[PDB]
């Protein structure tokens, strides 16, 4: 429900 | 004693600020322009959103957080990224006329500019007041990074699922900091300075609660949702 924070995180 | 673990974390840290925060504010040419009916709304929304991917950039590089769950990562982010945007706008922030001064006149904010966000003296009362008494502590910037990283690797979030593994990152953190003010921060600069910045905290626990008051009454105007960005709606909801 978090992609954009996951992608950023990666 | 300042040990060579701790002499390493803050020369990270330092570095890791430097690569997140450009004091010459050059990528403001990319944001909606500020006109000054919440009118600043959109270029202060594309601010926000350009200060998140700041703080993830600058959270990844503090030790010990990408030893966490990707879940765990997530919920210290979103629980604190208002909180730490707050701490890194005070570098900005100048007593003369209690602004935020991003090197520009056009890029220059007052109390009246936050209200043309959808904002109120609820919020911005107590906010100007947090960074008058931040301001005055007169962080060494070493002190100024340190804060920021206790901040996000907080474990009492709600969410938080490894607590016991947040407290121990954190931990190293405040002893790197406790141990800081004591070799390096003369006196009468240093007096009560841990609990002080500690305290700065708290406020910021306050400050976050008003803030998603407010941002669920704005944002739940579809009109005003328009106006945000992507990444600013994952993240405050
Ligand atoms: O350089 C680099 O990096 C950067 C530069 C430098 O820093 C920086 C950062 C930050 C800032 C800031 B200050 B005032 B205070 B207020 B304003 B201004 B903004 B923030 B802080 B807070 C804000 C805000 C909130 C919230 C909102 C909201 O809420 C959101 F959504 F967004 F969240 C709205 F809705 F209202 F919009 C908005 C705004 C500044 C500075």
């Amino acid at each position: 429900n978090h992609p954009m924070l996951m992608n950023l995180l990666k | 004693k300042l040990s060579e673990e701790q002499q390493h974390i803050i020369a990270i840290l330092l570095d890791a600020h430097h690569k997140t925060y450009d004091p010459t504010y050059a990528d403001f040419r990319d944001f909606r322009p500020p006109v000054r009916p919440l009118s600043m709304l959109p270029h202060l929304a594309d601010l926000v959103s350009y200060s998140i991917q700041k703080v993830i950039g600058f959270a990844k590089m503090i030790p010990g957080f990408r030893d966490l769950t990707s879940d765990d990562q997530i919920v210290l982010l979103k629980s604190s990224a208002i909180e730490v945007i707050m701490l890194r706008s005070n570098q900005s922030f100048t007593m003369d006329d209690m602004s935020w001064d991003c090197g520009s006149q056009d890029y220059k904010y007052d109390v009246t500019d936050v209200s043309k966000a959808g904002h109120t003296l609820e919020l911005i009362e107590p906010l100007i007041k947090f960074q008058v008494g931040l301001k005055k502590l007169n962080l060494h910037e070493e002190e100024h990074v340190l804060l920021m990283a206790i901040c996000i690797v907080s474990p009492d979030r709600p969410g938080v699922q490894d607590a016991k593994l947040v407290e121990a990152i954190q931990d190293r953190l405040s002893n790197t900091l406790q141990t800081y003010i004591r070799c390096r921060h003369p006196p009468p600069g240093s007096h009560q300075l841990y609990a002080k910045m500690i305290q700065k905290l708290a406020d910021l626990r306050s400050l976050n609660e008003e803030h998603s008051k407010q941002y669920r009454s704005l944002s739940f105007q579809p009109e005003n949702s328009m106006k945000l960005t992507p990444l600013v709606l994952e993240v405050f909801g």
